[PDB]
RNA sequence: GGAGUAUGGUCGCAAGGCUGAAAAAUUGACGGAAGGGCACCACCAGGGGUGGAGCCUGCGCGCGCGCUACACUGACAGAGCCAGCGAGUACUCCCUUGGCCGAGAGGCCCGGGUAAACUCUGUCGUGCUGAGGAAUCCCUAGUAAGCGCAAGUCAUCAGCUUGCGUUGAUUACGUCCCUGCCCUUUGUACACACCGCCCGUCGCUACUACCGAU
């Protein structure tokens, strides 16, 4: 994906998927930018599918 | 009434904590159910065995409560998830 | 060891770059570059919360001797909009009397 | 701690002069005897006096020129004023040796951090 | 956890807080307030007792009563 | 007060610095000690630090009171441990919601010597302060997510530590109608814990278990009505509160009473709520290497 | 070599089934009557949600919880006058018609989808242009409620959480009558002062004698 706004810790990131149902598939998924900052995959974000 | 009060006098009801009787208690008690009434106030004086709404119909329909179980569901999917 | 290595083990390799249809966000963050953001980040939040340290601790009533010879803080009313809490180091420049403005301006 | 280690009235003894000094101030543990012993000082005393503990608390620049305030008397304790420059602080009132009413310092403070109350 | 609960309940344990009375440290056998060698080591006990007494005396004496 | 406060608490900082150093140090007085009463020989360092051995000589009975148990270890509970009731106040977030605030009032119930708070309009420094100005043990918050209570925090005061936990797995005491669920007995419930088996785990148990009132001492194993356990798996605690009446020596019948809770608890630090400067003690470490495999409590 | 510490492997015991799932009690078990203390899960004065319609997280089509709408507390035009928290070299809602300069990868330019509030001045006037039952649940002071502004903190939380400020009432603030819950009837301190042996059904114990088999 490719982050959409970035507030301090949580951060939407959005050119990554096609559905909300493709999301809470990879709920809680191990998510790592390239600069290695590790992270988590929490929620599919609502408004923009 | 409270829990403890509600389940006291009911077990007083059931004769299962009523004081202890005498030898003439027991035979006339001999002379002259309660599994089921166990299970059911078990049942009822743990209410979080399930779900229901507190409120009450919202509206009253009349032709001739427990609202589904968390625990039970959500074990009988686990073990469907397993398998 | 060392010399138990090849040649093409000891080959390098070499960082991707940005894709070039996204050069607009700036360079592609990578760990040296992560660790150079995080190594200023921590100091500076480090110093803001030692200062904090020093705010809370403040005793109310302290008293040195600037406090006679300098220009304090005050606050945002004292001020007014001119407020930084910082306090005023005059840059040199002072009242000159008369008599050598006088002299000065006969030079002039 | 010549007194044998397992009894009572030691025991006793050793709670309470620690504890004791240890509300003095004069301390900085309440545990261990061997403190006591090469560690309770004079110097410790006087450094739990009046003019060095205002200038822990950072009443004044020096302790000098602490005492010069407090022999002028600017310096209250409780609700008393004090001139006696040895008023051993003790540490339940270090929170309290603050300054007097109608001293000209206090206004200087108002003074510079600007809320200078007429009132 | 309902076992749990049932075993130390007849078992009965619990790891509570208790009351502890403040004077067991002075008092330590709770005495009612109504009605009611071995030679050298009593010696030296008491003799401990007056070094404390002065010093206590001293103590509260110099630190001019805040204590 | 207020520089009482401040007073008193980095003292608390100091003197921890201290027990660390000296501690440190009893390390190698304990080795000492034992081998006075067991004749086997010891490390020669042991054998020949004289300060080491002068002091020994004063600071013994420590060591043997410590064994003895006959000392509680200073801490920010030993102080008013069993002594004095300690009171406790429940307050929700800053623009509370009407289901949000009957669970409150539920867990105000659970407690004996609580008081709810309206937040209203609240600067929470102002909170802390009306607790340092009544002497409070406890702070406690809650936050909702939607309807449903999401996070507690545990602090304790004048100035003890913290602890911040999630919830799950909640249930109120509101989803029951009141013919069947009642008022609960406010009697002093007894806590049992099962499970906490690192040092952790006492210190998060020791934050819990002096929440609630001090029993009597007397015949407190064979009284009382109601019992809160804390169980722990997998660093969720799990806690119910149920309330029971012995029908035998050999038998005995519970009901549940109170809401079920899991709280994870993902911040416990040695410094109050508004103090976000202060030192955490331990937090919860996901993003980590093994922060699943390895566990607390 | 000695002393410790670990670590693993070896060895012996534990490792032979009258058996086939579902008490203790001179102290105990259980009441009852009186008397006190308490509580927006009690009384009393009020207030305020939800529950009516739409939206949807959640939980188990049902269900609330939040958001929206619904008119006299109106609409339009002006005039004036007030906050607090926030600073990581860091921040963007699209995605698309064209064209520019780009052998090619792009970059352009043009199109399409430090507050509300409040006060005052003046213009027009109820006009699908309808504030939510029975129930239920909550609330006694900077509280109910209103109003925005910001942040987005290793758990949760953007279909929202959490902060900070702004304006700020009514109504009890007493009483155990209903509901309950707890605690007295033991101890834990003595002067004056006062009170003056609570009650029930059984258990356990010592003794007494009775009855009937062996």
């Amino acid at each position: 994906g490719t982050p959409w706004k970035i507030f301090k810790n949580t951060a939407f990131i959005k050119d990554m998927f096609n559905s909300s149902l493709e999301i809470a598939k990879f709920e809680g998924a191990a998510i790592r930018t390239v600069s290695g900052i590790r992270g988590q995959i929490k929620r599919a974000l609502s408004k923009p599918e | 009434g409270s829990q403890l009060k509600r389940l006291k006098a009911s077990l007083r009801e059931q004769g299962l904590i009523g004081p202890q009787k005498s030898k003439k208690q027991k035979r006339q008690n001999a002379n002259d159910q309660k599994a089921e009434a166990l299970k059911s106030i078990r049942e009822q004086f743990n209410p979080f065995q399930f779900k229901t709404n507190a409120r009450g119909p919202k509206f009253e329909v009349t032709t001739n409560v427990i609202k589904g179980r968390p625990e039970l569901s959500r074990a009988r999917s686990e073990e469907k998830r397993r398998q | 060891m060392s010399s138990l290595r090849h040649a093409i083990q000891r080959r390098a390799h070499k960082e991707r770059a940005q894709p070039l249809e996204r050069q607009r966000l700036g360079i592609l963050e990578k760990k040296k570059d992560y660790r150079l953001r995080a190594r200023d980040y921590k100091k500076k939040q480090a110093v803001l919360k030692s200062l904090r340290q020093k705010a809370a601790e403040r005793n109310e009533d302290e008293f040195y001797f600037g406090m006679m010879s300098r220009k304090g803080p005050g606050s945002a009313l004292t001020r007014g909009k001119g407020f930084t809490g910082t306090v005023d180091g005059d840059r040199g420049n002072k009242a000159l009397s008369v008599e050598t403005v006088r002299l000065l301006k006969t030079q002039d | 701690s010549l007194l044998p280690p397992d009894n009572e009235v030691r025991r006793k003894h050793e709670t309470l002069l620690l504890d004791k000094l240890y509300d003095m101030g004069i301390l900085s543990t309440k545990a261990k005897l061997s403190a006591v012993e090469h560690n309770v000082t004079v110097s410790a005393f006087a450094r739990r006096r009046l003019p060095v503990v205002m200038t822990r608390l950072r009443m004044a620049e020096t302790v000098q020129a602490a005492t010069k305030l407090i022999e002028q008397g600017h310096v209250r304790v409780g609700v008393e004023e004090v001139r006696d420059p040895a008023f051993l602080v003790t540490r339940n009132m270090e929170d309290f040796v603050t300054w007097t009413v109608g001293s000209k310092i206090k206004q200087n403070i108002m003074k510079y951090r600007d809320k200078l109350d007429d009132f | 956890i309902e076992e749990l609960i049932k075993r130390r309940i007849l078992a009965g344990e619990f790891d509570e807080v208790l009351r502890r009375r403040p004077d067991m440290f002075g008092n330590p056998h709770g005495v009612r307030r109504g009605l009611v060698a071995d030679e050298k080591l009593r010696r030296d006990e008491e003799e401990i007792k007056r070094m404390w007494k002065e010093i206590s005396a001293k103590l509260d004496a110099l630190s001019s009563w805040h204590y | 007060m207020l520089r009482k406060q401040a007073r008193q608490r980095r003292d608390y900082l100091y003197r921890r610095a201290l027990l660390l150093r000296d501690a440190e140090i009893a390390e190698k007085r304990a080795k000492l000690r034992a081998a006075l009463a067991s004749g086997k020989p010891l490390d020669p360092k042991i054998a020949n630090d004289k300060e080491l051995r002068k002091d020994f000589d004063y600071d013994v009975s420590r060591d043997i009171a410590k064994e003895q148990g006959e000392i509680d270890i200073d801490d920010e509970y030993s102080e008013l441990s069993g002594i004095v009731d300690p009171r406790v106040l429940v307050t929700t977030s800053r623009d509370p919601s009407s289901r949000l605030m009957a669970f409150s009032k539920e867990i105000r119930l659970m407690f004996p010597t609580a008081i709810r708070l309206n937040r209203g309009n609240l600067i929470l420094p102002d909170l802390v302060m009306s607790a340092q100005r009544e002497r409070l043990s406890d702070i406690i918050l809650l936050h909702e997510h939607r309807g449903t209570p999401t996070a507690i925090t545990i602090s304790h005061f004048p100035h003890g530590p913290t602890l911040m936990a999630s919830l799950h797995n909640v249930v109120l005491r509101a989803d029951i109608p009141k013919s069947i669920k009642g008022t609960v007995s406010e009697s002093y419930p007894h806590l049992i814990f099962e499970g906490f088996r690192t040092p952790l785990g006492q210190r998060v148990v020791k934050i819990l278990k002096h929440l609630f009132p001090p029993r009597d001492p007397t015949n407190n194993a064979k009284s009382g009505n109601r019992v809160i356990t804390f169980v722990n798996q997998d660093d969720c605690i799990e806690v119910r509160h149920h309330v029971y009446v012995r029908t035998n020596y050999n038998s005995v019948e519970l009901s549940e009473v109170g809401p079920r809770f899991t709280m994870r608890p993902f911040s416990i630090t040695m410094g109050t709520l508004e103090n976000k400067d202060a030192d955490v003690e331990w937090h919860l470490s996901q993003y980590t290497r093994t922060g699943r495999k390895k566990n607390y409590f």
